[PDB]
């Protein structure tokens, strides 16, 4: 052919001058990927954990500390007056520690307060009625959910001057012995909100589950009766799916009840509420999972994190 | 989460309906209760054989239902049906009332050689029960449910039901030497010795566990009568003589054990459950326990408390606003039998023996709720305003992780939990330099010891991703946990920003200009003199020398920067060669 | 802002104290007041003009005052004084009373030809006024201060102050033909005519300005006298004959203009501000001002408005507790005298005709607290639970934004205003096919249209960092407006996310893939037969041919995918080629 | 003549050697001490993997300068007490000595001897016990005894930072033969080949060691503009205090919402050609709330909801003039008469960061279009001091504590006040935010229930980004003019935009 020698891309010099007028060059397959710019990535799951993060900061919670994976026996299950016959304190359920396997420092006085209406009774309570072993609470092990984490946030609180509502909130990982699997692993994480004001009911309780869960974007919400050893009502919240075409459980809350609290020295007038559920649940279906261990752990595909997008442009109209 | 299994036909017949899958599915929400699968005694086995097609039972229906740990009045059919029957008011609640029998004050005796190895023991007997295929299997089942569960695996309490009509005269509870005691029991053939069943039993697939956890102590407990026959060995086996059969007419019941109200609670649990079957029923025929203290006290207590709550409180608690007298109709329903106190202010609550869960007042409002029906309360929200604050490190975190992804690099998630190897060996470092923490009776080698590092993760992630382009960036920012003998707790977590560069050639230079850019970030100028950081040269048990550097800033050492060395690039089964960063970003905040 | 310059030594002596620099900027602080600058003219001059260091009487230690463009009582040192005396109970606030000559019944007449250029005017005298080398100073000051401000310059009000003692007679307001009135005006050697001022004025640096900005109409106001002598044309200027001097002993005030209420205060503020120097102290004398619809009423008015305030409301409203007896002490000292009415409850407050300012219940609150001190009033934080939420579009954005930076690129910050030729002729297209919107009288060329495309900026900046390194990779996600019939302001703002690669060679395909990746991050698939999007190929005036796309999605153009043409890569000053893309991010919420 | 002369001689040595070496003997068997032979062992380890070493060392335990006074005279404590008699000792001239001050304190920690106050002679000090037993002393004066082994850990321990005696440890290495070992020394080995992982060969050559002086190489990151960086921070202090979001889509305002709508006069100077940037096109707009806009043309002329407005003539026709956004005010009276239409009225409280336009070629930094943050709170019966506690909190997590407020003039706010804050370095009480209380003149013709009352405040997005980022002018980084490279720079203005920064070390 005549004048077929095209060229490849402009030039700064073609730019100069004229030159890029005709020397012919119009190849491009405007049907093609292109080149994805290089770039950096975020993992999916704390993409998640950040947007959760942040309803909770539009509704006011503060972010309480979470910096100690090893818990004490006492804070992680006696503190919120959970028994020591229970089926969760067992070696088979719980991860104890082998070398700093008894604590160190104890709040003794409050143990002290614990001890007593643990097994004898008080604040109006009846106790569990059996011998509380301090050599028991003693025990370090794996904190087994973020539950301890308000304990501690909880009686601090109690030790304010004069006392004055909070809201608190904590996204922390959380180790569990239960069964080497693929449905759910050995460690995850567990997000938990607590309110403590004045004269907090049920229906409060409903009410702020019923905001947190809207800027999830979900309003099928509809409540059920549960048990939890440390709240006077409990609640397990559930909206209707497509994907089992019924009802699902999208999370566990309850009333912490007071021979919890009372021991921690808060005040009889104060009542606090708390909700919690998994980081990962709301990933592994938000986004359409068949193996867990495809993102979190060592075994993650990579290449399902570059591509992974917006895990915020969720909650907004999808 | 205990789990009854019934007869569904049964079921409704028990209740006086038939229900839809839905309809029932619903009810058991309705009450916190939960369907959690419906199959056949087939179905049930029909994986743990392949496929051994059982027919007989398995063509029967049944309802697998899950019930809360705190309500043990649930832990049968019989159960189930009194509660649901009673909380839809379709049935009166029944009152237990305990009963003197015609002379036969049956009488158990508790002796010194007891409080030492299971130091109480409670009994009653409940004349006359018509007993049934299933509600045989029935009362069989319930004294297993609350056995392994709310006894510990019989640990703190041991019940026993004998056939009163195959023995008689004044009964003993007390304990003997091992090698001290001939004995029928149960399921065996012959007569041993309590010495000899021990270890016999040391290979039965369901006692192997019970046994040993419990005895093997200087006594062993055990049960005579006036002929001088054995009616059991209280946490291991029955005796054969008095066992129990579909046609018993008579159940002496027995329970020993070392904690007292649990025991004296499982009684009443069984006999409260069963008493609908005797001849007189909701009866039971009081018996005399006989302590070593020599005093005797009448058994079983059926408790019938009877607390007050000011019905504001309730509506206070709840979130609702009912009156005093409807609040009490609805407790009711609950089994908890309340009744308003004249000025139509505080209510009048019976608690009975069947419902040991309500310990405080507040276990009242909960009934109270369930039987108001949770989603019949009105969602308030909570006016307090409150100002919300983020946790310091985290804000700082969430920074980083925006920049460490904008230069290019990729977040991974590494698990906390591993094999000493990936923290010491594979490292060039023993176990005993780490000031690792170690787990206790670790299922796999990767739950031996928490993270000391976010490298080694790192590279196993690399390890698995193989797959992937030219030059790995990966990076995390989490935790770390050491031990420090400053804590209540004995360990301490850090928060390490950690990155490595994986390529044909290690990036250590770009490595470097990562920690460069990061220091950029958080305004930390270089050099020893401007309070800032310095890289100086130093060696590390895990990098290939003289490509290794220590960070200093804020008057401490931060962390390493280096070239991984070829041993740890080896053992972690990777190819390419590989430059690490890992700093401390606690100082800077 | 307006200021107000002040002889330290006479403020001092005039408040009846010697203040610190620091003890009067203080005093200032607590009254709304503002101590600006201590300097003299000899900072003045002497700074702009030469160096003239004229200093005899103008290099002096004055405070330079800034005072609230709400209080006009405040516009010269009599007011600022006066002000802050009651202000700190140093003084009781003085009475305005305008009495009734004896026998000059002053009078100033309207006329027809008046109402069409500056409808009314008003007027009054002051007897006997004692006058000072700075006392007339300030009362020429206060005249300008308060003209080319609360009067916009001259345009609604006007004032003139004449020595009544050259000239009687009942005066005149009416408008005559430019040339067709002799006059000897202020600083000027001859007698001219109106339509010959008008034109000899257009070089004057002064009054250049007032002029024609208000007059060229048929008529021009005028004021005479029995004798027929003129007392000036209004807004220009005043005759020489009527001049007041430090001597004169009778002043004559009028005021005429477009805005009655106005020129009513302006006249009060002058009057009732300099009566402090009349004779018979704080009186004026009445003056009689007839109008074309020929009644007579009175001037000045002093108004003395009488509202009544709940006291619980000024506590509820400011956030203090004080009782009403004390609340009443606060307002009076701002110069509103109140009195608490029998039961405690209401307060009656009485308004001076110097606060004009008070206009509703709420301005007495302002003065209320002003009184009480702000800094006394105790922080309460408003206890109302709100859930806090975004701005669907932003809270994108700000993802986005996050994601651009991951991919390797830098945010900018474009002026949303500039020239035509920067988003038309620049890039290959007509002004009237971009639907922009024009800015009316613009200073610069650079305020002529708002953007309707964020790559003009972006190239701008590439323009203005040659300097960069290698290639530039820039982006900007904000707002663009267009003209919308069918809003109604009449234009829209879009979101648009624009980015740009500038290198040796234009990474067109780079610059595709980043496309790819930004609806990668949408999670909007490619190809249409799911709702995603896709590139066709198309033509751009601003674009290389053959090299450049459009985008399309979710049923609509996105946005334009290209090469820049070297024709606008070098009509914005550049050198290498140009890869862009500019999608509206608005369909993708 | 130091490390490379020692090492090429080093090596010599080594090659001569049956294995063995030492630092110290070969150091001591040269001319030189051990601060060459060991200082340089470590570039022949840096030098890839040559020669490999070991640390040994030797442990013995020595006398202070101090201690080996003690350990002839006696302890300070035992020094004291025998100085002083039964008659009492005045502790004025005990302590008026060094030496004695020290032994007083712990003859004192010892109850070797109390003190009084009952003498004239002032305090005084008397021995407690008569039993003297210098332990200190007589366990160093056999501590150099060669007997530093017949004392407890529980001893010397404690004697060790009372600086009557130190450990001494001598360092000494044992260079060995390696791999890399050769006198060829030809450094030329660059970096490390996947291959020579996979085979062996890192052992077989020395590797150029890296020169940890020079700062390494900063990748490509992408970059996020410092002052939108700061608008990140503000608008989450805002969504921290549970303020909504209010849309801001509009650069172009009717003047009637921009300046009539806040009850802001219409002959006000600040609707002036010099002021506000007005428009040529969409001069007029095409719509607009006729019966608000009458409720307001209303009050604004004749008064009404309790004032007695400004009495002058409204004229539509002024209102219906567009111009560019002057102010983030307007969007808020927008938002509030959305709110005032709302079926039962509902507190709220909104905030907007968004960039509004002033024709001033005004002094300061010269921007005719800069970004203003806006806050509102809406509920019943706030007070000023709500609308300062608010301000109180937001200000704080802006990190800001010295704050005062000053009366000022809004023509929309029943009281009206400016904010300011202390600054150190730039010691002065600079501004930092103008805030006030909408009137109801304002508010009522809206629709707002008389009830509620709302309050407001707002600053802009640059002053602060000047003194966070830290600058002086603006015009540095906002706009096309901006100097990139600054940008590529900045920090995390959000840890260090709240939290306390650390400035660069005083060095004298
Ligand atoms: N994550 C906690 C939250 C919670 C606290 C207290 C009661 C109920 C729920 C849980 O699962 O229990
Ligand atoms: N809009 C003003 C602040 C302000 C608004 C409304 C009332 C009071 C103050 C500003 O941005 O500076």
């Amino acid at each position: 052919t005549s004048i077929s020698k095209q060229e490849t891309e402009l030039s700064p010099e073609m730019i100069s001058s004229g030159s890029w007028r005709d020397r012919p060059f119009k190849p491009y397959n405007f049907l093609a990927h292109g080149v994805l710019p290089d770039s950096g990535h975020l993992h999916p799951l704390l993409k998640v954990r950040s947007q959760f993060r942040q309803i909770f900061l539009e509704m006011g919670f503060t972010e309480m500390p979470t910096d100690n994976f090893i818990e004490s026996s006492f804070w992680n299950f006696d503190a919120l007056f959970q028994p020591q016959q229970h089926p969760a304190r067992d070696q088979h359920d719980t991860f104890f520690l082998r070398d700093p396997a008894e604590a160190l420092q104890l709040p003794m006085d409050y143990v002290q307060r614990v001890k007593r209406t643990h097994s004898q009774g008080g604040y109006g309570s009846q106790g569990y009625k059996y011998n509380w072993k301090l050599d028991e609470a003693r025990k370090n092990l794996l904190r087994t959910h973020t539950t301890s984490a308000s304990a501690r946030a909880l009686y601090r609180l109690a030790q304010k001057k004069p006392f004055t509502p909070v809201k608190y909130f904590s996204i922390d990982r959380v180790f569990r012995n239960e069964t080497l699997d693929a449905t759910h692993l050995a460690e995850f994480h567990q997000i938990e909100g607590v309110v403590a004001d004045h004269g907090l009911t049920l229906g409060h309780l409903m009410g702020v589950l019923r905001e947190f869960f809207t800027k999830l974007g979900i309003t099928q919400l509809r409540f059920k009766p549960a048990y939890n050893p440390y709240t006077e009502p409990s609640m397990e919240v559930f909206s209707y799916h497509q994907g089992l075409k019924k009802w699902v459980e999208v999370g566990n809350s309850g009333v912490f009840r007071p021979e919890m609290l009372l021991p921690m020295g808060l005040p009889e007038n104060v009542s606090v509420i708390a909700w919690g559920l998994s980081l990962e649940r709301p990933t592994m279906i938000k986004y359409g999972i068949n193996n867990i261990r495809e993102l979190v752990g060592h075994k993650v595909n990579l290449q399902m994190v570059y591509d992974s997008p917006l895990c915020r442009l969720d909650a907004e109209p999808r | 989460m205990p789990t009854v299994s019934v007869k569904r036909d049964l079921l409704f017949q028990a209740l006086g309906r038939t229900y839809t899958d839905e309809e029932f599915d619903e009810l058991c929400f309705e009450f916190g209760l939960e369907l959690d699968e419906i199959t056949s005694e087939k179905e049930i086995i029909s994986k743990e054989q392949g496929n051994v097609k059982a027919a007989g039972a398995s063509d029967v229906v049944l309802y697998k239902i899950d019930v809360p740990a705190n309500r043990y009045d649930l832990l049968c059919l019989e159960g189930l049906v009194r509660g649901l029957q009673v909380f839809k008011e379709r049935i009166k609640a029944p009152v237990y009332k305990r009963v003197m029998p015609d002379g036969k004050i049956q009488k158990l005796i508790i002796t010194e050689e007891t409080a030492k190895i299971r130091p109480f023991a409670v009994a009653a007997v409940l004349r006359n029960i018509k007993f049934t295929k299933d509600r045989y299997d029935s009362f069989i089942e319930l004294q297993e449910k609350l056995h392994q569960n709310i006894c510990r695996k019989r640990a703190l309490v041991a019940i026993g039901t004998h056939d009163l009509d195959t023995l008689s005269g004044p009964f003993t509870y007390t304990a003997k030497r091992p090698s001290d005691i001939k004995f029928k029991p149960l399921n065996k053939t012959k007569e041993y010795t309590a010495c000899e069943l021990m270890n016999i039993y040391k290979t039965d697939n369901h006692l192997k566990h019970y046994l040993h956890i419990i005895e093997n102590k200087p006594l062993y407990p055990v049960i005579y009568d006036s002929n001088g026959v054995v009616l059991s060995m209280p946490p291991i086996i029955n005796g054969d003589h008095s066992r129990i059969t579909v046609n018993t007419r008579n159940i002496f019941i027995e329970c020993t054990g070392t904690d007292f109200t649990k025991a004296k609670i499982v009684l009443d649990i069984i006999v409260t459950m069963f008493s609908e079957y005797c001849e007189n029923q909701f009866t039971v025929e009081a018996a005399e326990v006989v302590f070593p203290n020599g005093k005797s006290h009448t058994f079983p207590e059926l408790a019938y408390r009877k607390e007050m709550v000011r019905a504001d409180l309730i509506n206070k608690k709840v979130g609702i606003r009912e009156t005093p007298e409807n609040l009490a109709k609805l407790l009711t329903r609950m089994y908890l039998k309340s009744e308003v106190i004249g000025d139509g202010n505080q209510i009048e609550i019976e608690i009975p023996p069947t419902r040991a869960d309500i310990i405080h007042a507040c276990d009242i409002v909960e009934d109270a709720a369930i039987a108001y029906g949770y989603n019949n309360i009105q969602m308030t929200l909570p006016k307090t305003y409150t100002i919300a604050n983020q946790f310091p490190l985290n804000k700082l975190t969430e920074l980083l992780r925006h920049d460490m992804a904008a230069a290019g690099f990729t977040e991974a998630l590494t698990f906390a939990l591993c094999s000493q190897e990936d923290i010491a060996d594979k490292l060039g470092v023993d176990i005993s330099a780490t000031k690792a923490v170690h787990i206790s009776n670790p299922k796999t080698a990767e739950f031996q010891v928490a993270r000391t590092t976010l490298l080694p993760g790192l590279l196993k992630t690399i390890a698995a991703n193989r797959k992937m382009p030219l030059p790995l960036k990966l990076f995390e920012i989490s935790d770390i946990v050491i031990k420090d003998s400053n804590t209540d707790v004995g360990a301490k977590n850090y928060r390490h920003l950690c990155a490595v560069y994986y390529n044909k050639n290690p990036g250590f230079e770009i490595i470097h200009g990562l920690l460069d850019r990061i220091m950029q970030l958080l305004d930390v100028p270089p050099g020893e003199d401007k309070g800032g950081y310095v890289i100086k040269a130093s060696e590390g048990p895990a990098f290939f020398p003289g490509r290794c550097a220590e960070i200093f800033a804020r008057g401490q050492s931060v962390g390493k920067l280096g070239v991984l060395h070829p041993d740890v690039i080896t053992k972690f089964e990777l190819t390419m060669p590989c430059s690490s960063l890992e700093i401390n970003i606690g100082p800077f905040l």
